[PDB]
């Protein structure tokens, strides 16, 4: 699929095969590593023994929304009218990054406002922007859509 | 890139055709209409804050006879409601010439059902892009809505557009099937105030029901609205506080 | 060929000939021209033998998918109409009958005449379509109330068929009275029927 | 890539229509359904129970009266299950009209099948995403299950949509072919109890049957309906303790 | 021309007229005139000759059709329904055959009568259709009785032609009698059956 | 978008059809085109000015008369406008074919509404570029804008085209309800004198009228166009100063 | 990479329908069956073990019908398989209607090939997934193979579907030209054991079969199944024994 | 050149459908088929031989008559050769019903061709796969080759297949203008004899020819191949081992 | 192979127990094959 572009990663990825197990001792390595995708691996790499427990990490469930929250809210200076389970239900088909962003965007409303105290009305309004721009359902009334 | 909505003769491999959600996404980006349904008879509401002042503000029409005793509304393209108002309106009276009775609030809104995946299921021709409710008695006091996909839901209660989401909590809350016509359209009133979050004018709402006693399609006059406006704003105000 | 059709309180009746003449010819002694619509509907038909059949046999078909689409039984009103506007679609594959459909419905009582030329007419509780049509009115408006029931029903529907049979030379014998009394779909068939015009003899 | 898979007309490098296997898992999106076959008849089950309480607990219907001895349940979109029901309960009548004979609970399904077959071959069109079980009585119980792609199966007990997963198990140490008429019902709803996981009520699941002695499609009232629930219930509640 | 049809008690026996003339030539030569639809199904037609001999094709082939396609027999009931529709079809061309379906199916024994124009009527004793058809109904009931054999009613049957054939234009001796057991589909012709004449005198 | 904006055929995960967008775009590049409605008829002023000196100014007309009591004006391709609104004039003589009665204004925008709305449906034919107004009387005026959609909005001060913003925020701040024939007829000269920002000749402009009194379309004759100009130019030079 | 298959009027450069050799691909993906030729008839054989058993035994079931004299078999799409079957019925049901002569099985798989072929030239429809094996004896005994593209080969013996190529082996070896009906059917019964690489019982397979002899088409039963299994597996043990 | 070839309504800039080119290397993908024109008739000759052995080589055919005095070979898929020669077969006996001369070779193979440029017209239409060489004798020997571009070649000795390179260099050297029936039959046997590159049976060839003195088509037996068969033999021997 | 032994081992600590049971084998079948390969796919529907 690109003539020089394939054997230039494959030599890599063979070398790192040899000294994984491929002769050479592990060493006490403990790999740990990380893919985007699943799918893109050549067999060798993708086996068990190459790593031997291959783990799914999703991306989180209900319950997982509210555990990430919990966390963040620590730290950042707390709803004053808390209650994590709403903002949960929302925010359902996100990412763990997206929980990290909805607080960040929560501490910064309160910068704009001049507050500078994050609360419930904070939390809410800044879970209400970020998903604006993930969901594509806003604007615009016409003229000929109305 | 996807593919799946690059025509309509496709889905993906989740198995959803991303297109003909996204002719509902075509509701919901315009504007309220909403069908209470009580037990004695049907209320149908529709926007008519469309546009300017450049516009006439008394624009016609979103509520549309399809003959004397059932009626419907739309949110979604008005060119697509038009047209699809006008198929609506051949389909019953093609009721009447053939079988001599009124047409009925399930069998018009089947016959759309039919109407609608004609084109769904054809590439040739793109889908509506338009949602339609459908109130009428035909003895029974009866509302249904019609996906842009095809579709057929009967509701206590359903609004569409832009609103649509607000309203669906609002009933939620208060909604119930025992309460009057009075009680029942000033509370829809309500609701079609938070649709466009503002309070409400007798000269800005279109309005239109079937009742039980007549079984007959009659339109709302301006001076005749205007009570049940009236005593909305107040309940609208409390919920704009909010 | 003749038909007659009366409106009860509780049922409707209506009566064929169930043998037809023509010359020598006998297309059955068992021929029906006693169509069976739906549960309490009937259609009785006067004129040709074969063109009441095989159009006959498309409306019963309609009943059921209109029923099926509806989800609810079929007016009387429905299946007069949509007899009428067939025949008159169908005038390149004419059908040379003479229909009456009637029988109980959510509307209640009534029954129509449909003209084998299309076009659904309304009659309030009497009705006769034929040849006989002329004598049958008045023999069977003498012991006519709207409250007429069923039983004194069927014997009155025999005088008017009765009366057109003897003098003609076309008919003499043959005869079905059907009845549909909100309960039941009878057909009395020559035999029992034979019996109601014997108590008035020869 | 994946595919190979913008047209229907397409076969993978596999030899796998990719749009038609895409579609199958549309079916799965929508409703779930329960059909059960014993010989005594054949009792099927429909999911009533959809969306939000703002929707009337009927919702179009979902178990259609086909002919006047067949009946189908739907699974996947309603929108597809209009047009695809429109011909078919056109076909057993037109079996009726040329025959004036009983349709085959076996015709009959392959004629459904014929129409999402047209619908595979010609690429001006989409494959219908959607699936009907088909249950009647010819002079024995028959279960069929009719497939998007037009495939026909003769099934004895089965779930389709949703419940697929979780009643292909149930049914293995469950289901019997000495079972009663009272008995195959009643673990019909325990059946669709576990699709949703969930406890029953009654007056939101839709059950209709073909009896042999009765040959006539009827309908289980939500008043009559309810003791079958019950034992239903206790037998869910045992499955959902674990 | 006629055709008689009875049912009997473990069987079906039709018979058809032969050795005539049609057009200006000796009808009987060696004709078909009963036709094999199944094994256990025929069809006998009094009208146009030649147009039942082309119609014999596509039923027969028809019946074949919904037995391979439905793994399930032909119904008596099914085949003349069927009948109705390619007779509605062909009503501009010389296609007039008053035509009787019989044979044995699931639901028992019986013969069909089909009307020109299509339109089918289950008789489950006799029947004739035919010109020849009152002069038949006299032969056929002063013997026939509700149970009857199958080798009774052979003799019957040639009978009554043969009383038609001196009430018609023309028709010789030797006919066609087909009979149908659910053990047997003999077809006797015309050399079996002149000798059943031949007890019936001149 | 960037990809599902090559066809009429597509949606958007919007929900908007961007075809019929650019469609309407084609519309802003044309010329501008005004109507305005008073009590007492309704007045179109259409550009006609010839972009070089080489032209015949004569013909390069909008307005198009289309009955014998309704006219109407384009902003778009001329080729589409041509053959659209020779179409309008067949709509409103089958009109007087089947009814002998003049077209209402109302009835012959639905139905021209209805002739864009099949080009757009069908995903063979490009939707048309064209939006008309259309300014006719059947018995009080009515003033109607047809989208490239099909889309109908009722107007009583529009324009359409390049100068379509500032005519909009010319109207909100001048245009009354208690003006005459006369004194809109002189606030349509100066809301084109806006526009094209320079003061103008009747070389360059047409206007045609419906009056209530009248029932008829006239056009005015450069003879006529003069005194409209004079009293225009005034008031022109003035919102060039600033 | 390529893209010569993504659309059957595209050739590849290599000389060959991408499009056909993945619905040669697509056969393979169901199941087996097998076609056996002996002197003395021509016997079909077909998996039965296809399902799971809360299915039927009297599911698919492949060796349908065609006439009194022919049996045909199908691997592929089941769905494309009662199609080509349909109008296998009608193209020999014509063949006794236009000429009274019995089908000739030479010319069956002729109209065949050609109707498979009319689905392979156009190019708004896809080719049959679907290999047919027609066989049948209108006065000798053959077998044909009829191909996805349409294409006529006669076989003394071949297999179609994921058996194909172990049977076409065992046939090179064991099969023979002095085979007599008795034998024919054991070693039928040898070569479909080979196929699921397991044992034989009445209900797992279906057989039917056209004798010499009689020249009808005859069903194998469950009963008749029983002593032609029993000698058969004899062979299966030892051959999947190494 | 990459994409010029995904249409046959697109011509590559060297200036050639490479689309047409890659249906003839659809041709290329047969078996060897010769035929060669002698003074005394016209004999053709095609390999009937194919697959394993489980196929029988004789009822295989790749060599048909056409008319009562033409014959056609083939080379390229069996499907495609159906369809073609069906045509071929058709066409040539309609001349003989609205002229009643037996068709021209000439004419036989310009009308072929011209339906196989129809369709190569269109983008709906996929050229034809196969190649035919059309034999016959009208007054004179004639050896044409059809093309699936459809175009018709006299010839005199002439390939199709794989074997075309292999009769090109044999033909260059030992082709004779002037033969007599036997000599010829010899040499038309060893070409085919180079391209399989192995010894005939006559159990694996099929030869057909048209001679002069007779016009009619006539099939030659086993029993009476073999003279020409050995002394063929003998020299393809002779050619592969010097 | 290994990779199934390595596992069963996991969940013989996680039970706390040293000594590797026939139990632990079978869990460890189920574990890794299924996160290596899935194994079927569904022809039977689409197929005969």
């Amino acid at each position: 699929s690109d003539t020089s572009g394939d054997r230039e990663v494959q030599r890599t990825m063979m070398q790192l095969l040899a000294e994984l197990d491929g002769f050479d001792p592990r060493g006490d390595v403990k790999v740990i590593g990380a893919t985007n995708r699943i799918d893109i691996l050549d067999p060798a790499i993708l086996r068990p023994g190459r790593f031997d427990r291959i783990i799914e990490v999703p991306l989180p469930t209900f319950e997982g929304r509210i555990q990430i929250f919990k966390i963040h809210t620590r730290k950042m200076k707390l709803a004053e009218d808390v209650d994590f389970k709403e903002l949960a239900r929302i925010t359902e088909g996100a990412s763990g990054a997206d929980i990290k962003a909805i607080c960040t965007e929560a501490g910064m409303f309160a910068i704009r406002e001049e507050r500078a105290k994050v609360t419930m009305l904070d939390f809410t309004k800044a879970i209400e922007k970020v998903l604006k721009k993930t969901t594509p359902i806003p604007d615009l009334k016409g003229v000929m859509f109305v | 890139q996807m593919g799946y909505d690059r025509a309509i003769t496709v889905f993906s491999p989740d198995g959803r055709l991303f297109q003909v959600e996204y002719a509902r996404e075509a509701v919901k980006r315009g504007a309220t209409a909403i069908g209470i349904k009580c037990k004695e008879g049907v209320i149908l509401i529709a926007d008519k804050r469309v546009g300017s002042k450049l516009l006439e503000a008394d624009t016609i029409e979103k509520i549309y006879k399809i003959d004397e005793h059932i009626c419907a509304a739309t949110s979604g393209l008005v060119a697509d409601a038009r047209v699809l108002i006008d198929r609506a309106r051949i389909e019953a009276q093609i009721n009447r010439l053939t079988y001599d009775e009124p047409i009925t609030v399930k069998e018009l809104a089947k016959k759309i059902c039919d109407f609608k995946q004609q084109y769904t299921q054809y590439g040739g021709v793109r889908p509506f892009g338009v949602s339609l409710l459908i109130a009428g008695v035909d003895e029974v006091p009866k509302l249904y809505e019609t996906d842009p996909s095809g579709a057929l839901l009967e509701y206590k209660a359903t609004a569409i557009g832009m609103g649509r989401n607000a309203v669906t909590e609002f009933f939620e809350k208060e909604y119930r099937d025992d309460l009057s016509f009075d009680d029942a359209m000033v509370l829809g009133l309500v609701a079609m105030g938070l649709s466009i979050e503002s309070e409400l004018v007798p000269e800005n709402i279109e309005v239109g029901y079937v009742k039980v006693d007549d079984r007959t399609f009659k339109e709302v006059s301006p001076e005749e609205l205007k009570p049940y406006v009236e005593r909305a704003n107040e309940r609208i105000r409390e919920l704009l506080k909010k | 060929t003749t038909t007659v059709g009366l409106v009860c309180k509780d049922g409707v009746v209506m009566a064929t000939e169930k043998r037809a003449t023509m010359g020598n010819f006998i297309a059955s002694k068992a021929a029906k021209k006693i169509y069976q619509i739906a549960d309490r509907m009937a259609m009785t038909t006067a004129g040709s033998v074969g063109d009441a059949q095989f159009l006959a046999r498309i409306i019963k078909i309609e009943a059921n998918l209109y029923e099926i689409r509806r989800e609810r039984k079929p007016t009387v009103r429905a299946i007069a109409t949509l007899t009428s506007n067939l025949l008159n679609s169908y005038r390149y594959f004419p059908y040379l009958v003479q229909l009456l459909i009637g029988g109980i419905d959510s509307e209640g009582k009534s029954i129509y005449s449909i003209d084998p030329i299309g076009g659904a007419i309304e009659e309030k509780d009497i009705v006769a379509t034929g040849s006989g049509s002329l004598t049958a009115y008045g023999v069977l408006e003498d012991r006519f109330t709207p409250e007429i029931g069923v039983d004194e029903a069927v014997e009155l529907a025999v005088r008017a068929i009765y009366s057109a049979m003897k003098r003609d030379s076309a008919s003499g014998d043959g005869i079905d009275v059907v009845k549909i009394t909100e309960d039941e779909f009878y057909q009395y068939s020559p035999e029992e029927v034979e019996q109601i015009l014997a108590k008035f003899r020869k």
